[PDB]
């Protein structure tokens, strides 16, 4: 996670709720 | 001026001044890393 890195976990996080919600 | 008062001179046969003396800097070696991933490539593997 650098500077520009800190959205990565909020994109990991996206897409564990959009993996787990649809169906 | 300080070698004027001790000893003489003719007329100046080419006139001449202080330069400076440094390297040619170029500096520059461009390359494929460079132009490609100048940040971390540990962002660029977790982009992948």
């Amino acid at each position: 996670v650098q500077n520009i890195g800190g959205i990565f976990i909020v994109l990991a996080a996206g897409l564990v709720l959009s993996v787990f919600v649809a169906v | 001026y300080v070698r004027e008062k001790v000893i003489d001179f003719s007329k100046p046969f080419m006139t001449l001044g202080i330069s400076i003396l440094y390297r040619k800097p170029n500096g520059t070696n461009p390359g494929v890393f460079s132009f490609l991933n100048p940040l971390s490539p540990d962002i660029w593997m977790y982009v992948l």
